[PDB]
């Protein structure tokens, strides 16, 4: 998970499970899906 | 060339030979060996007429042997260490 | 393709005779290759001579053929094995596929650590005793007798022992032989053990 | 290497074939064992021309009571120890495959 | 590693014994395929010594 | 340990210079063939790297030696460029020893049983070695080119027949005196690294083994083994880069893999071969350094002990 | 080591290579013997040619010089017990070695007694001879040998007798003297041995003298004129007087 | 100060232990001159005896190859008488005596001297057996490795001298004797002619010296209970131990020497590459990893045993006689044995 993106952040709620530098959470900090 | 698909002489590693490794005489001896490896068969010098001795003009039988071999050879090249001779020879040692 | 990885073109690659005829990179996992079958014409002729009265078989005249090296164990492919074992967390279902290729096969790897494995008893004992200086720092050091009257007379008693040996009682005891002869001589400020004492000279005081 | 007469082997076992008798003679067995093996092979239908491996040790063709010829293979076995049993899929004696999961599908 | 049983742990029957013997002989031939024969080995051992002083008998 | 030193007698500058020159001369004469084999192995592996696997990973020094000897030059073929190597080594040793002794005398502690810390001694030694290597770089360049001539194709060879001949050819054909300092930076780096990566581990392990097994004679040689191994580990990449820079011919077409500097050579080496490519000929380098250090230490210790006994020092002070 | 040149070594290597390249497992032999009469083989496809009871006809217990060897054990035992020579401890103990080594020659003689052929058969094709013998303990050993590996010895047993012209059968067909034949390679109990001498005692009936002589001289017998006798008279492990 | 590496000399304070014995103390007799002298003497004698034995055996074989071997005691006596008078036998005796003088002085003497240098100080336990024998393993290994290649040049010179005699006059160097050949070869063919492809000889020498010296030293102390408690004959026990040591050395050394036959003498398969690529080291590795020992143990006695074992046995006996295996034993409760006498009787 270093310089190579294998997992899908779209299907992963949180990308912090494993160390990496190529993943970003779809629902970033400050993002709140609200009806 | 930079591409490694095909070999290039730039990476060739072969040291030039300027003379025989062990001398001209050694090279000549090697050539003589190559030419006459089997045709030249020197033999040690032994007297051809001894009074007491009996010339060895034939193969002797096994009954002339002073000692009995323990190991043996299979006809396929295998070397047998365990033989009936060993089986009979081990009885006194094991008993003792 | 790269000629640097080809032994035939690259002469700097040292071919291993003990692995001739075996290519771990070509294994199937599971291994499904047949490399052994009926072999004749080595010692047992393939033709028929049972009823041939004019032919007698001599097994001793076995022609030499190419050596058959023992099969080499499979060697791991790091990237392939890592990809195969890799599983996506919240994306993969927990199940085992029908295909048998998914079986986790064991493949040999680098052999460097096995040197330390073999040397482990030496390394472990060295760590236990020398590294930790167990039981003490003086057990494994080369032994040296204490200097003359060192650290104190009550413990050393070199001068008193020398006087006792040089006295009448000491000579009489040596004559009886129950007591062995003196083993050191008090030189000009230093004690020197005799060569027959079988001990090193005392270390210098600096 | 004392190969017995294939004609004599055929006479002792009438129904065996000349090729089978010759192959048995080529096989390195004493003449008595060659005759006995020929008898057993003919009586069972076993195909002597089979190179034994770690998957199957022999094969035979037998006509069952329904008139159909079926193939029967003799699996390589182990002495009460699957760990010692060689789980392979090649006609090879060497134990090449190493499995972390003995029962992949449980 | 190669199993010593060759797939026949028990010789419960003479047929099994024969099969094991045949495969064992074949394996031994394959393993010995790369060494010289008895005659060659014996002659080499007998005539290994080549250190003499006087020649030309 | 800060008072464990015993500097009760220090040789004069002239004595140091003469002893160092003689001992380094004999040591280089003895151990030159190993360096020759190492350089030839580096040249032959340049541009390809190590391609063997597991125990075969590397280049066999015995194989290289046998291939060199098969050329028909005998053992004298392993001494090609020996004159240039000896001259360069002598100049480097003279300059380094002079500078180091001058600085040490300037900054020495007053007490005889106290000595400069390993850090300060390493700094001084590295400065002296770098200065000496910068001054004497052309000799090393000539020697390395002479060694690599045999490995390289005939058309790429320089055909130097001596140190002065090579210097003149480099000055004239390539043009200017700047052509004589090619690879000087790499040589300076190698000298600094070797100077700083030898004295430390030796004393470290020597004191540790003395504490463990007390005072014995094998301690010095065990420490020498350890120091030689770690110095080789630290310095071999720099030696390889220096060899590549020296062997780089002026003409890029002649060059199999042109380089523009130390960094460029390192980048090319990393690209065309793994980091392990920095350690081709490690066994040869280790053997060379260990033999040189052992002979030098043995001869120097014997002579110094004899001189101390003549002076009249006590047994422990020696 | 190879760089050192030695013409004797070169000749040895050339001889080995030439032998390997020239001589093959298959060989051509013109020594074929055609018997005059038709051969009647047993139900097992074999013809009996020699029979004897060497253990019955040989001396086992009181044999010279083994009786002489074994008669000295009491002397050594008495010498050790009474120390008549006034020896030291180790010196007197040295006398106890003889009892532990005196019986070996008798063991070797008893072993050799099992190399006298008890039964001899010729198989179909006239190329294989089966020899059955027994040890003094009753163990039975049968071995098959190719006919070409036989080499008869002279009556004195000190030389190889001429294979072509050998006079060891009387006019009627029996043996003039106890015959000795050296087998170049003998496979006994699944183990091959080199140059093993076996003996046919004179006190043993010889069946089919022509076949016996042909096997002894190494000729390959032509068995084209053959008949089969279906007689199941011999049982497995059949008893005999060779015990 | 002199070069890149500095041999730092450091002073240390006093340290002493309760017991001053059973450790490492260099024997007074352990000196460069004395050890070298004893080793040279023992090696020279052993080499002379071994070479005489080998010459006699080889001449007997040569005579038997042309005449029938003895049939009785009288025939054997006359056979020996006729062997002794052979010109070839006399020339071989002379040349091999020179070879024995050379090798036993530079190889066996060196081995004995190095072993004594590295193992003289290992003291033994009073009224007991020397435990912690593992400490002696590094010393014996160091000596074996150091002295392993000291015989390869002499052996190669001997082989070259013997092989020159079997060439025609034109291609014959014409060496007057073994010493002349040894002096001429370095300047004619070069020093490397006496060392090229020396792995078989080097490994053979290493295994021989290690498993001989170490095993004899271990046994002579560990099995000493036979004559220390059982009152057995010490000389007979030492002879048995030496025999075991030499037999083990021959067993562990012959397989590595067998590589010569496999690589050079075994026939080559036409159209195929050499099995071992002509590498003695690779052949030795194959022998080490081979399943069957007999294959490379064939010819153990007819080839090497009687040419190596008697010399090693005589070397061990002479070394023991001179005192190259004598360790110093002192009481641990004696005056010099310990520094705490208050508890030696209490
Ligand atoms: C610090 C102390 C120092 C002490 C002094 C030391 C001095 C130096 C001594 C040096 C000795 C060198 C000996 C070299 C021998 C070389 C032989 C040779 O080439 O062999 C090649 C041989 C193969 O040769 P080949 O050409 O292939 O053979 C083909 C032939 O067709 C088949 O062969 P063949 O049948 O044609 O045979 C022909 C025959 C030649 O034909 C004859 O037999 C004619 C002669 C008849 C008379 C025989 C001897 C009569 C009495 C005198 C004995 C003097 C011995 C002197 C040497 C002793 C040390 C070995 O030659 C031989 O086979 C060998 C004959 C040698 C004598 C053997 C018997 C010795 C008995 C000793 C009894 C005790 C004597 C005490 C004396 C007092 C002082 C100690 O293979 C071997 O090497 C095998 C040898 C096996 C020997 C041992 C057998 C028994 C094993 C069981 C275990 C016993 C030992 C237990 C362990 C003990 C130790 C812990
Ligand atoms: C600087 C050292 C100075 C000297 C001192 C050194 C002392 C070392 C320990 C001494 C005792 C054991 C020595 C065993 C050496 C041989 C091991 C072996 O069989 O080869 C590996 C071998 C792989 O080769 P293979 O099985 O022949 O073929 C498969 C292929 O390699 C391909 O296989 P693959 O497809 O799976 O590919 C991956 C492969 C490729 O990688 C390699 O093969 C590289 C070379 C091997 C490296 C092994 C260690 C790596 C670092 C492990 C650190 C912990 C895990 C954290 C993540 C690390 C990520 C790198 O890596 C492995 O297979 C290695 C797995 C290692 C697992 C370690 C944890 C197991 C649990 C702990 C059990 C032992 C506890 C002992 C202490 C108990 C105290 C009460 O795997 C094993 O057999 C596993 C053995 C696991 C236990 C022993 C090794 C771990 C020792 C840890 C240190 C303990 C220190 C205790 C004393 C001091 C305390 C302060
Ligand atoms: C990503 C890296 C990560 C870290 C690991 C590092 C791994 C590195 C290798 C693998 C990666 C590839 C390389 C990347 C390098 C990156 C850094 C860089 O830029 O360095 C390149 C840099 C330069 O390499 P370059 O680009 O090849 O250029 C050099 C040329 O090849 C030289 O060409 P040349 O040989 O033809 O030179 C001829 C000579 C021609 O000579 C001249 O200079 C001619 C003009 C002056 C003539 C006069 C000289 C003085 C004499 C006269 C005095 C007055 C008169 C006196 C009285 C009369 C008598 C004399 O020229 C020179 O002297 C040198 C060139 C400069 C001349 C210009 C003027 C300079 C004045 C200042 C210096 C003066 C003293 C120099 C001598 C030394 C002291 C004795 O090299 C290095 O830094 C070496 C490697 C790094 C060393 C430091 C260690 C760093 C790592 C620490 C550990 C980290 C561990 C944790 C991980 C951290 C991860 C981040
Ligand atoms: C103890 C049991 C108590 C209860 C009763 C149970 C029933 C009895 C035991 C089971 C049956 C055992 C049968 C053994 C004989 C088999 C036939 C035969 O002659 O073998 C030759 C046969 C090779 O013949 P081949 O098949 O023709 O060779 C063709 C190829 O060359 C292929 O060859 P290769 O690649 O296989 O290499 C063969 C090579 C490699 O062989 C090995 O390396 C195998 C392992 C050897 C070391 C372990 C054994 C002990 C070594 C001595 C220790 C010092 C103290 C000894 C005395 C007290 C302790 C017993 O070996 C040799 O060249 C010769 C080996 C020695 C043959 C000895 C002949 C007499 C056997 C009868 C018993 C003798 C007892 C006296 C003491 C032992 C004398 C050796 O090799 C074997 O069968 C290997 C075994 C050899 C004998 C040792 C095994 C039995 C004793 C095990 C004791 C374990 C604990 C020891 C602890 C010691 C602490 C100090
Ligand atoms: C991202 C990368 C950035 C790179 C640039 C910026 C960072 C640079 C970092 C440099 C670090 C240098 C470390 C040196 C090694 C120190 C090791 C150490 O402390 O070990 C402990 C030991 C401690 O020693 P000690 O003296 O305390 O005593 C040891 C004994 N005991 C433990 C008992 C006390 O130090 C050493 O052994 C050091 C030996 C080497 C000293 C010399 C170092 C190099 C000096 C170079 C000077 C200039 C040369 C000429 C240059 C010409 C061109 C300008
Ligand atoms: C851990 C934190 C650090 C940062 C992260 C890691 C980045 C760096 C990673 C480096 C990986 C290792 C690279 C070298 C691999 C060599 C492999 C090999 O053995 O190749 C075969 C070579 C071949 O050598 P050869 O050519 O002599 O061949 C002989 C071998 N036969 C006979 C089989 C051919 O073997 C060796 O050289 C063995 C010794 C290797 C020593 C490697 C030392 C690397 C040190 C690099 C940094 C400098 C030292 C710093 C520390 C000490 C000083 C302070
Ligand atoms: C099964 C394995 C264990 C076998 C038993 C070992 C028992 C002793 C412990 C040794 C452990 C390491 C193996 C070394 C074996 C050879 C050396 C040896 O045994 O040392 C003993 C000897 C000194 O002992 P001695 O003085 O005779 O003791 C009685 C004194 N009254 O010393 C000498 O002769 C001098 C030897 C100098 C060189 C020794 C090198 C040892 C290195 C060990 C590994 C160190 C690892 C360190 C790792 C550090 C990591 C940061
Ligand atoms: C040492 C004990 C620890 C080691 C392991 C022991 C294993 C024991 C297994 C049983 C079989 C072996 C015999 C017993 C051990 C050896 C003998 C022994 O213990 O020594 C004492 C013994 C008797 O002496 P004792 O009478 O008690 O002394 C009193 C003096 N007033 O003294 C004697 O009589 C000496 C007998 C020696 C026999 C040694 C045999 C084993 C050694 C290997 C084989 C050696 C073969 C060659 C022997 C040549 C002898 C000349």
């Amino acid at each position: 998970c270093i310089y190579q993106a294998y997992q899908n952040p779209l299907r992963h709620i949180n990308t912090g499970h494993n160390p990496n530098n190529v993943y970003e959470d779809i629902v970033m900090l400050g993002d709140y899906p609200v009806q | 060339q930079l591409d490694f698909s095909h070999f290039d002489k730039a990476f060739e590693n072969k040291y030039d030979i300027v003379a025989p490794e062990f001398g001209d005489l050694h090279q000549k001896r090697a050539e003589f060996i190559a030419k006459n490896q089997g045709t030249y068969r020197p033999v040690p010098l032994v007297p051809n007429n001894i009074k007491g001795l009996i010339p060895k003009t034939c193969r002797l039988p096994a009954t002339r042997n002073w000692y009995r071999r323990t190991s043996s050879f299979e006809r396929n090249g295998f070397f047998n260490i365990h033989t009936p001779v060993l089986n009979t020879k081990m009885i006194p040692w094991l008993l003792f | 393709y790269d000629w640097r990885d080809d032994p035939k073109v690259n002469k700097d690659i040292e071919e291993d005779i003990r692995d001739r005829g075996w290519h771990p990179e070509t294994y199937d996992f599971p291994y499904t290759k047949k490399h052994d079958d009926w072999v004749f014409d080595v010692t047992m002729p393939s033709q028929n001579y049972q009823t041939d009265l004019t032919v007698n078989i001599h097994p001793e005249n076995k022609k030499m053929h190419v050596m058959k090296q023992v099969m080499r164990q499979s060697y791991w492919d790091a990237e392939h094995d890592m990809a195969h074992e890799y599983d996506y967390e919240s994306e993969d279902l927990d199940f085992q596929c029908e295909s048998f290729k998914s079986q986790h096969f064991r493949k040999k790897g680098p052999i460097s650590q096995y040197l330390i494995l073999g040397l482990l008893p030496i390394l472990y004992f060295g760590t236990e005793f020398f590294y930790n200086h167990y039981p003490d720092e003086d057990y494994w050091r080369v032994a040296h007798p204490p200097p003359l009257d060192y650290p104190d007379t009550d413990d050393t008693d070199d001068t008193e022992t020398f006087k006792d040996y040089k006295s009448f009682t000491g000579r009489r005891m040596v004559d009886t032989g129950i007591v062995d002869p003196l083993w050191y001589d008090i030189r000009e400020g230093k004690k020197v053990y005799y060569d027959w004492a079988g001990v090193n000279q005392p270390m210098e005081d600096i | 290497y004392c190969q017995m007469d294939p004609e004599e082997i055929m006479r002792r076992v009438p129904g065996i074939t000349r090729k089978e008798a010759e192959f048995i003679t080529k096989l390195g067995l004493s003449p008595q064992e060659q005759v006995d093996f020929a008898y057993i092979a003919y009586n069972i239908g076993l195909d002597i021309f089979y190179f034994t491996n770690q998957m199957f040790v022999a094969r035979q063709v037998v006509t069952n009571s329904k008139g159909e010829k079926v193939e029967v293979l003799w699996n390589a076995q182990c002495y009460e120890d699957i760990a010692q049993l060689n789980v392979g899929f090649a006609p090879v004696l060497e134990s090449v495959d190493y499995h972390w999961e003995i029962f992949l599908w449980a | 590693s190669t199993s010593t049983t060759l797939g026949l742990p028990r010789w419960y029957k003479r047929i099994s014994y024969y099969i094991f013997k045949i495969r064992y002989l074949q394996h031994t031939k394959s393993k010995m395929n790369g060494i010289p024969g008895s005659t060659v080995r014996l002659m080499l051992i007998n005539r290994h010594f080549v250190e003499y002083e006087v020649y030309e008998k | 340990m800060n008072y464990s030193y015993k500097r009760y007698w220090e040789p004069s500058t002239a004595e140091v210079i003469g002893l160092s020159l003689s001992v380094n001369t004999i040591s280089a004469a003895l151990t030159y063939p190993i360096e020759f084999v190492k350089v030839r192995s580096q040249i032959r592996t340049e541009g390809v790297g190590i391609r063997s696997k597991n125990l075969y990973m590397g280049i066999n020094p015995n194989k290289v030696f046998r291939e060199i000897h098969a050329t028909g030059n005998g053992l004298r073929g392993f001494y090609q460029g020996f004159e240039s190597h000896l001259i360069g080594r002598l100049s480097y040793l003279f300059i380094r020893n002079l500078t180091y002794k001058i600085i040490y005398d300037r900054t020495k502690p007053v007490k005889a049983h106290n000595d400069l810390s390993h850090r300060e001694k390493g700094v001084i030694a590295g400065f002296a070695g770098g200065l000496a290597a910068f001054l004497t770089s052309p000799a090393d360049l000539v020697n390395t080119r002479t060694i690599a001539e045999g490995g390289k194709p005939k058309e790429w060879r320089w055909g130097y027949k001596g140190l002065m001949d090579g210097i003149n050819k480099i000055a004239a054909t390539e043009g200017g005196n700047a052509a004589l300092f090619r690879g000087s930076y790499a040589n300076v780096l190698r000298a600094v690294i070797l100077n700083i990566s030898l004295t430390g581990p030796f004393d470290y392990l020597n004191e540790k083994i003395w504490i463990t097994f007390g005072d014995m004679t094998w301690n010095k040689y065990a420490a020498l083994l350890w120091a030689s191994f770690w110095g080789s580990v630290a310095t071999l990449p720099f030696d390889n880069i220096r060899t590549r820079l020296y062997a780089q011919n002026a003409d890029p077409t002649k060059n199999r893999l042109t380089y523009s500097g130390w960094a460029d050579a390192a980048k090319k080496l990393i690209q065309h071969e793994g980091i392990s490519g920095f350690y081709v000929g490690f066994y040869a380098f280790y053997i060379r350094t260990f033999l040189y250090a052992w002979t030098t230490v043995f001869i120097t210790d014997k002579i110094t002990s004899d001189w101390k006994r003549k002076a009249g020092l006590k047994e422990w002070q020696i | 080591l190879n760089h050192v040149q030695n013409m004797l070594e070169e000749n040895l290597k050339y001889d080995a290579q030439k032998y390997n390249d020239e001589v093959a497992v298959i060989q051509k032999t013109s020594r074929i013997y055609k018997p005059t009469y038709t051969i009647e083989f047993n139900r097992e496809g074999e013809v009996l040619v020699y029979s004897a009871d060497p253990i019955k006809n040989s001396v086992v217990y009181f044999k010279y010089p083994y009786v002489l060897y074994e008669a000295a054990i009491p002397l050594f035992i008495w010498a050790w017990i009474y120390n008549p020579l006034e020896l030291s401890k180790n010196a007197v103990n040295s006398l106890l070695i003889y009892p532990n080594i005196a019986w070996i020659p008798r063991m070797w003689y008893w072993r050799s007694l099992q190399y006298k052929i008890q039964k001899m058969y010729l198989l179909r094709g006239g190329k294989v001879a089966k020899i059955e013998t027994q040890s003094l303990a009753g163990d039975r050993f049968t071995s098959w040998v190719e006919t070409y590996q036989f080499h008869p010895l002279t009556q004195d047993q000190k030389n190889f007798d001429n294979q072509d012209n050998a006079e060891f059968l009387e006019d009627e067909g029996q043996l003039k003297y106890e015959l000795g034949v050296q087998l170049d390679n003998l496979q006994e109990m699944g183990t091959t041995s080199q140059d093993i001498v076996i003996n046919f005692m004179k006190e043993g009936t010889v069946h089919h003298p022509e076949l016996f002589e042909a096997i002894v001289k190494g000729y390959n017998i032509d068995t084209s004129d053959y008949v089969i006798n279906t007689a199941n008279n011999l049982r497995a492990r059949e008893g005999n007087h060779n015990h | 100060m002199f070069f890149e590496l500095e041999d730092i000399k450091r002073r240390h304070s006093l340290y002493w232990d309760i017991y001053n014995v059973q450790g490492w103390v260099r024997r007074p007799d352990s000196t460069l001159y004395n050890n070298v002298k004893r080793g040279v003497t023992a090696g020279v004698v052993a080499s002379l005896v071994q070479e005489n034995i080998t010459a006699l055996v080889e001449n007997c074989k040569l005579l038997a190859t042309k005449y029938e071997k003895p049939q009785n005691l009288r025939q054997a006596a006359t056979f020996m008488k006729e062997v002794f008078k052979l010109e070839n036998y006399r020339k071989a005796v002379w040349n091999r005596s020179q070879y024995a003088l050379c090798i036993g002085t530079f190889d066996i003497g060196a081995r004995l001297a190095t072993f004594r240098w590295l193992n003289n100080g290992w003291q033994r336990v009073f009224a007991g057996f020397e435990f912690n024998f593992v400490r002696k393993i590094p010393t014996t290994m160091l000596a074996a490795l150091f002295t392993a290649p000291f015989s390869v040049p002499f052996e190669l010179a001997r082989m070259a001298y013997y092989g020159d005699k079997t060439f025609p006059k034109e291609l014959q160097r014409g060496y007057s004797s073994y010493l002349s050949a040894l002096a001429r070869i370095p300047f004619e063919e070069g020093p490397y002619f006496l060392f090229k492809n020396s792995f078989p000889l080097i490994i053979r020498n290493f295994f021989q010296t290690f498993t001989l010296f170490y095993t004899y030293d271990f046994l002579k102390d560990k099995a000493s209970f036979a004559w220390r408690v059982g009152e057995q004959n010490e000389y007979a026990c030492k002879m048995i131990i030496a025999g075991i040591s030499t037999y083990l050395a021959a067993v562990f050394s012959y397989p590595w020497m067998v590589t010569r036959e496999m690589v050079d003498f075994w026939p080559k398969v036409p159209g195929a590459p050499c099995t071992f690529n002509g590498n003695y080291r690779k052949a030795a590795v194959w022998i080490w990893y081979h399943e069957f020992s007999g294959n490379y143990f064939a010819g153990f006695f007819t080839k090497y045993f009687w040419k190596a074992s008697p010399g090693m046995f005589l070397t061990l006996m002479l070394a023991d006689k001179v005192g190259l295996f004598d360790q110093t034993t002192v009481d641990n409760f004696g005056g010099a044995g310990n520094n705490s006498w208050e508890d030696t009787f209490v």
